[PDB]
C-alpha cells in the first residue's frame, strides 16, 4: 500500500500550509507507523515531508541538519514532483539561513517543474516563498508578479488566513519600497486586524514593525516607536524573546530613538540589539546593530564601510543601500557633506546593483 | 528590511 501511504503524505502537507498543528501530529504518526511495515524514494517523500513539517514548527515556536543529512543522503535521479518539492524546501531552508545566492538558485529550479504541480494551493506556496525573496532583494516587479498571483489563489480558498496575511506583508512592503507608505499601510492595517482575529501573536507584532516602517518613511518617528514598542513587547510577552526577526524591530526602534535626537534611549536600545543578537548567534544582524553604533556614536566610517562590504559579499545589497542612506543623511545634517558625498554615493552603486 | 513573516 505505497500508494496509500503517498497519499497521506499528501495530506500531511495539506495540513501543513493549513497551520494546523494538531492535524499534521496526527498525520506524521499515522504516516511514521506506516513506514515501519512498508515496501521505494518514499522515505524521502516522508523525509521531505518531515523537512516541511519542522519549518512549520521552527516558525510557530523557536537538528534540523539531520533532516538535510537524510534529505541530501542518495538523492540519485530524482523526477517528478518529488524533485519539485526537494528543490522548493531546500530554497526555502536556504532562505532561512540568510542564504540568498543558493535560495534563489533552488527556487528557479522549482520553479522549471512548476506546470507538474496541480494544486492551485500549492502554487500560491511557491508564489509566495518566491515573491518573498523577491522582496528582500528587492526585485520589487518580480515580487509583485508573484505575490498577486499568490494572494489570489489563497484568498479564492478559505482557512488560509495565515498565508493571506504574509501576503499583504509582501504587497505593503513593495509599495513602500516605491516610496508609497500610505499605499502600504492599508494592507498592513487589514493583515493586523486579521492577525488578532486568529490570536497570532508573531504576525501581530509583525504587523506593528511594518506599520511601523510607514510611519518611519513619514518621518512621523514617535508614532514608528510606538509601534515598534507595541511590537517588541507582543513579541516578548508571548513566546518570542529569542526569534531572530525581533532585532528588525529592535534595530529599526534603534534608528528611530536616536533619530528623535534621544541619545541616551538610542544608546540603551542599541546596546539591547547587539547583546540579543550576540545571543541569538545572528552575525548578520549583529553587524547591522555595529552600523548603527559606528555611525551615531563615535562616527567610524572605515567601519561603516567594512560592515557595507560584509552585508555585500552576502547579497544583501537592499541592508546595503538603507545603512548608506542613514550614513549619509546624518553626515548631510552635520554639515559634513565631504563624508554626505562619499555615501550618497554609495546608495547609488547599490541602487543599480540591485538592477 | 521588513516582515514577509
Amino acid at each position: 500500500s505505497s500508494s496509500k501511504v503517498g497519499v497521506k503524505i499528501n495530506e500531511w502537507y495539506k495540513y501543513i500550509r493549513l497551520f494546523s498543528v494538531p492535524d499534521s501530529e496526527i498525520l506524521k504518526a499515522e504516516v511514521e507507523e506506516e513506514i515501519r511495515h512498508m515496501k521505494h524514494d518514499l522515505l524521502l517523500y516522508y523525509s521531505l515531508m518531515c523537512f516541511r513539517h519542522q519549518l512549520m514548527l521552527d516558525y510557530l515556536e523557536p537538528k534540523i541538519s539531520d533532516l538535510l543529512e537524510k534529505i541530501e543522503s542518495s538523492q540519485t535521479d530524482l523526477k517528478g514532483i518529488l524533485e519539485y518539492y526537494f528543490n522548493f524546501f531546500r530554497g526555502m531552508y536556504e532562505f532561512e539561513q540568510y542564504e540568498y545566492l543558493n535560495a534563489i538558485s533552488f527556487y528557479k529550479q522549482a520553479e522549471r517543474k512548476l506546470s507538474l504541480v496541480a494544486d492551485e494551493i500549492e502554487r500560491a506556496e511557491f508564489h509566495y516563498k518566491v515573491a518573498e525573496i523577491y522582496y528582500h532583494m528587492k526585485q520589487t516587479h518580480m515580487s509583485m508578479h508573484h505575490i498577486v498571483q499568490a494572494i489570489d489563489s489563497y484568498k479564492a480558498h478559505e482557512n488560509y488566513t495565515v498565508r493571506v496575511i504574509q501576503c499583504s506583508f509582501v504587497i505593503g512592503l513593495n509599495y513602500l519600497d516605491m516610496d508609497y507608505p500610505e499605499k502600504a499601510i492599508p494592507h498592513f492595517k487589514n493583515a493586523l486586524d486579521k492577525a488578532r482575529e486568529i490570536d497570532m501573536s508573531r504576525l501581530i507584532g509583525s504587523s506593528l514593525y511594518n506599520l511601523g516602517l510607514c510611519s518611519f518613511a513619514e518621518e512621523a518617528y514617535e508614532k514608528a516607536s510606538e509601534y515598534f514598542k507595541e511590537g517588541i513587547r507582543v513579541y516578548q510577552d508571548n513566546g518570542y524573546e529569542h526569534s531572530n526577526r525581533i532585532l528588525d524591530i529592535l534595530l529599526m526602534l534603534t534608528k528611530t530613538t536616536f533619530k528623535m535626537r534621544n541619545h541616551s534611549e538610542g544608546i540603551s536600545w542599541c546596546a539591547h540589539g547587539l547583546s540579543l543578537s550576540k545571543n541569538l548567534n545572528d552575525e548578520i544582524m549583529a553587524k547591522m546593530f555595529e552600523f548603527i553604533h559606528a555611525l551615531y556614536v563615535d562616527n567610524d566610517n572605515e567601519k561603516l564601510n567594512s560592515i557595507l562590504n560584509y552585508l555585500e559579499l552576502k547579497s544583501m545589497l537592499s541592508d546595503v543601500e538603507d545603512l548608506a542612506s542613514d550614513a549619509a543623511k546624518y553626515y548631510n545634517e552635520k554639515e559634513d557633506h565631504k563624508v554626505a558625498v562619499a555615501y550618497y554615493e554609495k546608495v547609488l552603486y547599490a541602487r543599480k546593483q540591485i538592477q | 528590511r521588513g516582515h514577509t513573516s
